[PDB]
């Protein structure tokens, strides 16, 4: 039970709640994002529809998200009404009501919405793919749930119960007293939680390196390429991604997106292509893989990426330490390999 | 907070703040999109992106600075964002990269590559962006033949005939002292910024911009973009609104909240206290909609948009809304205002009150170039509260009773009827 | 829906008089079908008002 | 059109009295036994009419057994009225099989309703 | 333009023109399907509707079939209507319409059809993904038509040019006299083909070893293993699929399929394991790569595969014969695996 | 389609006469509408034919 915050002179405050309950300790497929499109429905002692309407004559707002490590419940309003809002996320945690019809008539028509959006975009297809066969049990767990797996409503209330425990959560505010915030977190249904266990595992996971994989698709072409992040190496890594979409690259023209996803155990660098003619996919990925095998100079880019790296890190509150002072070089070793679209028309590993 | 200052012609306006982890600054000019004609449509769009080339921002990244800029109706600005102690850079690469030298930036093999990528970003947001391609129809229908009816990133046709020398006429004739304001935005004070700037020459050109003969105009019209191909249908619906400068600002404003946005795909979006969503929940209406209230220096628009795929009930979505905003005039209630009074409070505390410099030195230098001061969000909150019942139903008397409209749309929109059919709808004759 | 395509007597007057889809070509030659309608009311009111007085 | 929440509300009262529950409930058991739906093979619940938003709620979250059987007694009613007869006496629904099954989701149904027309109707003070 | 027949006692004869225009040989994603269903439509001198109705009157039926290496045109009918059917089937190969209208009204839908009632088991889209992953290209093209590659009438045009040659196309009967064809043959629109080339190479096609795939699905989860096979081992893999499925293994009743697949230079073997339960799944094919592992003894198995071998080859008209007398042990080496269904519950090909 | 459901005439007759759902246990007191739309007819036929002779 972490309670932090900080303070400004403004009118708005911010309240999150971190859970690791994420898509990787999903016990089965999509257990995880189903318990996302259920935080905020009836409770034992209020309706959904009551809570609505209240916070709307009070002027705030709710909402939860999901990725591969985190559950997060936030709420935004105005700055004086913060023991409403503590308490309205401490009965979420605390005595969800779990209703065979709230499942049937909200819950479910929301997940499949969810997963016939990100269905439409091919590059949304090809991370999956690449977690998948980066990190096979770990970090590729699918994020969203499809029905190939059955998940119960007992299965949902499973989960929660272990997921939603006094060691497993953290609490954080923006322009919120602390003094304030830490006596609304006790004298709170948030300590009457049980205290079970944090699910954090501090070993680096396994992970693969060689492997390829395609799928059919009607539309855009994408291809992508992958490597596992070891913690000492998120620097280098977090500078190429910046200085490959940049004015400084000549590459840049030919990428579509590269990123550095970061976790607290290590990450995983991706690199798109997307384009609607395979042709030009075939022949930008070709040169993109020989020109990285070369090798190149990232200190040119480190000025940069340290500007960058504060913009995102303003809204975050526990981002990961980085110096950047020792980047110098790189060079292209082994990768993973996914190609989404007209595969007959695009390039396999051995030819990259 | 807001400090301005004035210097010779140039304004110069800070916002500091300490708690911020990166500084901006940057220039907005006071002309904009409804500055142009339709010949030369499209011109501070090439603008925008000679400055974004990749020459320009080449030179930029190795100081480790990263460039903005924002193309609207009455305002242009161009950013420079960097590390806090690094400001005095950032001027530096303004001065010498925009304002006193443009010949390397406008030479040959790249106003020729520039206007490749951008005749190409018009093509695609002409034929895949409907939601944003119907309200600029919109807007082109209701202000036609004045200056407040030109698209902002301007016209295909019109863009094919644009050459490096009408880009030069522009910047002669607007990129003045007398139009210009100086912003800095995050944590940089405002001392340190006008002592820069004079510590350096700093000076744009000397002329004054052309004024406009004719002003901007409301009238009640309708286009048809009907197109059977596409899935859904996207409509745009208004009537005449108010300018920045407006007693009744706050009051329009708070008139679109009381009855806000939908997602028909969010549970907690059918839930709210609109007393329009149990019309248009029995049978599916629509997917979602919004409503707006967008001011200008001259006019504005008030109304709302919406996207459908019941494209057989076209008419009952239409009915069901317009009887809505009937009830402005004659039967509002006092909880119905109290409840968009907090709405108003969050959503404005969550655009002014952002994480985003660069977000922050638009709103600023936007609001010194049409009033020369910025309200503070304070002052903004003591008016909104003051607003009463008997203020809303004198405003939608006056605004919405029984006055012409604007359409626009486009995809399947043959259920959608007749001007006359929808414009009777402003008034009820049981009242 | 509108309460005059929803009750079951407004929906034919509303399919009818209200909501038909009318050609935009047709000229004051189509309106001879709405005299007739107006002939034969007048008839008839006529008629049985007369009736009271005829042997 | 009475509620089924004011049916339970003035019920619970007469059953929580000792005085009143001796008097009445006996009275109660043989209104039933006359009302003769049993020898239909019918329920209580199976009478309830159908045809507003509140019970057409309520029948779609029963459960699917509980509907599948339903549908079999109310079919079986129809047919043996048909022929101007009863069912055999073996057939009877049982006192102790006519048993209340679909009013906890009426009253679940109910309580959402007014909640709604309370907010509604909301007023704000100070 | 290779003609032969067998004469026999029987009322009824059958005429068959094999062409090597199979999937193996398309230029584009489902040409050969497109074309397979545009076979018996309008022709320049005669309408689809008239074909049908006087062909009924004579007691007869046309048939056209689709595999990876054939087109096949088949025609049933009574002894004494042979010249009939030579000119029917001669006039398919030499003046099709290809009207713009026949692909959107009967051949397009046609095609939708096929494709809709086979991606629905997962035991086809299994091997499917076999054949993809041991040769890329040729043999692994795909078979039907999904759309993912856009095919136009005029593409269809040009493929039946290609294959629809004098040299690419074998006439065979059963109960026709064999003299007789050879006339009407002669006479007929086929000898005024083409004499274009034969597309049949003599050479080996290159495979792929070690190679895995996974497909989500939703439904019976299907595991599945994949040996290429050369000229020299054909009759040992014939044995090793006939003694799997008979009465003579223990792991008959674990495995629901197995296969080989021949052709002029080679072949592939396939063998399937498929049940509603992901954990039946998994430990039937665990037990059955460490059963092959350890080796076999194909020589009770002989006999038994020789009945079933003139069974299969009763119709074939052009069976290469094997041996199957020198066939002694097997021993499992390196092989192709695929997974289809519940993958987050199946077993990776290093777990084998 | 059969004749009798897309002819406009026949398909109001069959909608209301030949193919009306009806449940299956009504008693013979749902016979009394169909016995008062004789009366109607018998009222009418009579009460013309009489009127011819009636001042
Ligand atoms: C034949 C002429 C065609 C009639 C069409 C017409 O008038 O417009 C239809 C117009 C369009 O329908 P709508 O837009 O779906 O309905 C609008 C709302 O109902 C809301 O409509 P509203 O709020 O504007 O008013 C509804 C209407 C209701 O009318 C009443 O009967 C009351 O109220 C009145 O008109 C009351 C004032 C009447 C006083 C005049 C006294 C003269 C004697 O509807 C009406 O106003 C009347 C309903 C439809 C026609 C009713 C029967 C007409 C056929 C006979
Ligand atoms: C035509 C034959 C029948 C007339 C019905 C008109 C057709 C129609 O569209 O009506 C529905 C229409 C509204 O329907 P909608 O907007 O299409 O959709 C249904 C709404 O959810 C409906 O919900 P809503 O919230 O819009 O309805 C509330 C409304 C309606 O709620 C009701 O249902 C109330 C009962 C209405 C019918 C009363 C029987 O409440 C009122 O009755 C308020 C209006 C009362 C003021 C009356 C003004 C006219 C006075 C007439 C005197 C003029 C004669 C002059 C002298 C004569 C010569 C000597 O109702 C009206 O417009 C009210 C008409 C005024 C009643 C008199
Ligand atoms: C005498 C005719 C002189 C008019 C002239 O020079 O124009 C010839 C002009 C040339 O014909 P057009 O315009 O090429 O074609 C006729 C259109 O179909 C007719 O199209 P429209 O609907 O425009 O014509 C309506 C026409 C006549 O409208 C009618 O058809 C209505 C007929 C009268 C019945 C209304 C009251 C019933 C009273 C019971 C008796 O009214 C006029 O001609 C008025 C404009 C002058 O013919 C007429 O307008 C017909 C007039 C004969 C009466
Ligand atoms: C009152 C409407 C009756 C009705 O539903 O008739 C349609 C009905 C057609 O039945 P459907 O299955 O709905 O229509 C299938 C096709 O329309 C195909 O219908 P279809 O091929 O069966 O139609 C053939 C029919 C063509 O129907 C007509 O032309 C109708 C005659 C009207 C004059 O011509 C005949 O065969 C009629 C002559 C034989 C009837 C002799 C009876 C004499 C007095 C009793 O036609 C008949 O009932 C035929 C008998 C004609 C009147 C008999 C008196
Ligand atoms: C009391 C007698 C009649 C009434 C009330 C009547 C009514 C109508 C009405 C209201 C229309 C549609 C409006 C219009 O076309 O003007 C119409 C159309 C029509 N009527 Fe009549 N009508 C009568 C007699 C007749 C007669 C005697 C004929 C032919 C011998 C006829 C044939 C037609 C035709 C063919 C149309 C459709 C024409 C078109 O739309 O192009 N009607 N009638
Ligand atoms: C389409 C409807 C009708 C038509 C075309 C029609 C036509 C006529 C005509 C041409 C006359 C001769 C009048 C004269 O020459 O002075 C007449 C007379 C008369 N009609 Fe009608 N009629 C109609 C409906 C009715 C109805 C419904 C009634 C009674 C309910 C009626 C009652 C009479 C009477 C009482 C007379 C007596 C003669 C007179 O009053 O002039 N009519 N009618
Ligand atoms: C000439 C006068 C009438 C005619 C021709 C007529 C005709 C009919 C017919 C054919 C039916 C359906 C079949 C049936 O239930 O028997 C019906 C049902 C009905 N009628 Fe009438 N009716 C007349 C008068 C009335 C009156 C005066 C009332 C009430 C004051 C009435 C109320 C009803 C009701 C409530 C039903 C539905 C009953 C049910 O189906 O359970 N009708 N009528
Ligand atoms: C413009 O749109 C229209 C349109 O609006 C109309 C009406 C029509 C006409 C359509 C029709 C079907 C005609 C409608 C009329 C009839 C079918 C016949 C009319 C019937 C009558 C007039 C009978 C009414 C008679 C009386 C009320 C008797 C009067 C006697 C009284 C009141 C006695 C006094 C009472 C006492 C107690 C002493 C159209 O064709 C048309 O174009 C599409
Ligand atoms: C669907 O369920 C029903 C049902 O709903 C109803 C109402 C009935 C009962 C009744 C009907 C269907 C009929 C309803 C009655 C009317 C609408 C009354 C209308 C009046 C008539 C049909 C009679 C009209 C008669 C004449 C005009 C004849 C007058 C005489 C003449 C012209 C002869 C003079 C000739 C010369 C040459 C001088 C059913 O039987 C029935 O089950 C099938």
């Amino acid at each position: 039970l972490t309670v932090s915050a900080r303070d400004a002179p403004t009118k708005i405050s911010t309240l999150a709640v971190k859970v690791h309950g994420g898509s990787r300790y999903a016990t089965k497929d999509g257990v995880a994002h189903l318990l996302n499109r259920f935080n905020f429905q009836n409770t034992n002692t209020r309706s959904a529809l009551k809570l609505v309407r209240e916070s709307e004559l009070l002027g705030g707002t709710f909402k939860s998200t999901l990725d591969r490590e985190y559950i997060t419940l936030k709420a935004t309003f105005l700055k004086d009404d913060l023991p409403y809002y503590v308490n309205a996320l401490a009965d979420v945690l605390y005595k969800t009501a779990f209703k065979p019809h709230e499942l049937t008539e909200s819950v479910l028509p929301a997940a499949r919405y969810d997963y016939a959006v990100a269905e439409q975009c091919p590059v949304k297809s090809a991370e999956d793919q690449l977690y998948a066969i980066t990190f096979r049990k770990g970090l590729g767990n699918p994020l969203l749930y499809d029905g190939v797996e059955r998940v119960s409503l007992q299965d949902i209330k499973d989960f929660a119960d272990k997921v939603y425990t006094k060691e497993n959560l953290e609490v954080s505010g923006e322009n919120v007293v602390e003094a304030d915030l830490k006596r609304f977190v006790d004298e709170s249904l948030l300590s009457t939680l049980p205290a079970g266990k944090s699910l954090v595992s501090k070993s680096e996971p396994k992970f693969f390196l060689g492997e390829e994989n395609r799928v059919r698709f009607i539309g855009d072409s994408v291809a992508a390429i992958g490597i596992p992040v070891n913690k000492a190496s998120l620097a280098q890594y977090e500078v190429l991604a910046n200085y490959l979409t940049s004015a400084l690259s000549e590459l840049s023209g030919l990428i579509s997106s590269a990123k550095l996803d970061k976790f607290t155990d290590g990450g995983l660098f991706t690199l798109f292509v997307r384009d609607q003619d395979s042709a030009v996919v075939s022949s930008n990925i070709k040169k993109i893989v020989a020109d990285l095998k070369k090798g190149k100079d990232l200190s040119p880019a480190i000025n940069y990426t340290k500007l960058k790296n504060a913009v995102q890190n303003e809204s975050v509150s526990s981002p990961i330490e980085l110096n950047f002072d020792a980047v110098k070089d790189f060079k292209l070793g082994k990768f993973n390999y996914v190609a989404v679209g007209d595969v007959s028309n695009l390039p396999y590993l051995d030819e990259l | 907070a807001e400090v301005t200052q004035l210097s010779n012609g140039i304004v110069v306006a800070t916002e500091h703040n300490p708690s911020a982890h990166t500084a901006s600054v940057g220039v907005v000019f006071g002309s904009g999109a409804a500055n142009e004609n339709p010949y030369n449509n499209g011109v501070s769009n090439l603008w925008k992106n000679i400055f974004l080339s990749k020459e320009n921002s080449a030179v930029a990244a190795k100081e480790g600075l990263a460039l903005s800029s924002n193309i609207s109706r009455d305002f242009q600005s161009y950013i420079v964002s960097s590390l806090p102690g690094s400001t005095d850079k950032s001027l530096d690469f303004l001065n010498q990269s925009f304002i006193q030298q443009k010949a390397n930036l406008l030479s040959s093999s790249n106003f020729e590559a520039t206007k490749k990528s951008v005749l190409k970003q018009v093509q695609d947001f002409e034929e895949n962006d409907h939601p944003n391609r119907v309200l600029e129809h919109l807007h082109s229908t209701a202000f036609q033949n004045t200056p407040l009816s030109l698209p902002t990133r301007g016209t295909l046709e019109s863009l094919e005939n644009l050459v490096v020398a009408d880009l030069e006429s522009f910047a002669n004739n607007h990129f003045l002292n007398s139009n210009a304001v100086v912003v800095g935005t995050g944590n940089i004070k405002h001392e340190d910024l006008v002592n820069s700037i004079e510590s350096k020459n700093l000076s744009l050109q000397t002329g004054t911009k052309p004024v406009l003969k004719k002003k901007a105009a409301f009238l009640g019209s309708e286009v048809r973009l009907r197109d059977d191909t596409l899935p859904k249908a996207w409509i745009s619906l208004a009537v005449e609104g108010e300018p920045v400068n407006s007693p009744n600002y706050f009051v329009a404003k708070l008139a679109a909240q009381i009855f806000g946005s939908y997602n028909a795909f969010e549970p907690a979006s059918r839930l709210q206290g609109i007393k329009l969503l149990d019309n248009i929940q029995e049978y599916q209406l629509c997917d979602n909609f919004n409503h707006f209230s967008l001011s200008y220096k001259d006019s504005g628009l008030w109304g709302f948009s919406t996207a459908t795929r019941n494209v057989t009930m076209i008419d009952d979505l239409i009915h069901f809304t317009l009887k809505q905003w009937n009830r402005l005039t004659i039967s509002v209630t006092d909880t119905e205002v109290e409840r968009a009074k907090s709405l108003l409070k969050l959503q404005l505390g969550q655009l002014y009150e952002s994480g985003n410099p660069v977000n922050d030195a638009n709103l600023l230098g936007a609001e010194v170039l049409i009033k020369g001061s910025k309200l503070s969000l304070g002052e903004a909150f003591k008016k909104i509260d003051a607003i009463t019942v008997k203020d809303v139903k004198a405003w939608a008397g006056k605004r919405l009773w029984d006055q012409d409209i604007a359409i626009a749309g486009t995809g399947q929109i043959e259920g959608l009827l007749d001007y006359m059919r929808i414009r009777s709808d402003m008034s009820m004759m049981r009242w | 829906m509108a309460f005059r395509k929803s009750n079951v007597y407004l929906s034919l007057v509303n399919s009818y008089i209200i909501d038909s889809p009318q050609p935009s070509s047709i000229n004051y030659w189509w309106n001879m079908g709405s005299l007739l309608g107006l002939c034969l009311v007048i008839q008839i009111v006529t008629g049985i008002f007369m009736a009271m007085h005829y042997s | 059109p009475q509620s089924f929440t004011s049916i339970a509300r003035i019920g619970d009262y007469i059953l929580k009295s000792p005085v009143l529950s001796k008097l009445c409930v006996p009275v109660a058991n043989q209104f039933i036994n006359l009302a003769g739906y049993k020898k239909l093979g019918l329920k209580f619940d199976d009478l309830i009419a159908e045809e507003n938003p509140i019970m057409q709620t309520a029948l779609r979250r029963l459960p699917e057994d509980e509907s599948y059987a339903r549908a079999y007694r109310i079919i079986r009613a129809h047919q043996t009225e048909l022929t101007h007869h009863l069912l055999p006496r073996n057939e009877w629904i049982k006192a102790q099989e006519d048993v209340p099954y679909l009013l906890p989701y009426i009253l679940e149904a109910e309580a959402a309703a007014k909640e709604k027309d309370e907010l509604d109707n909301i007023e704000v003070s100070k």
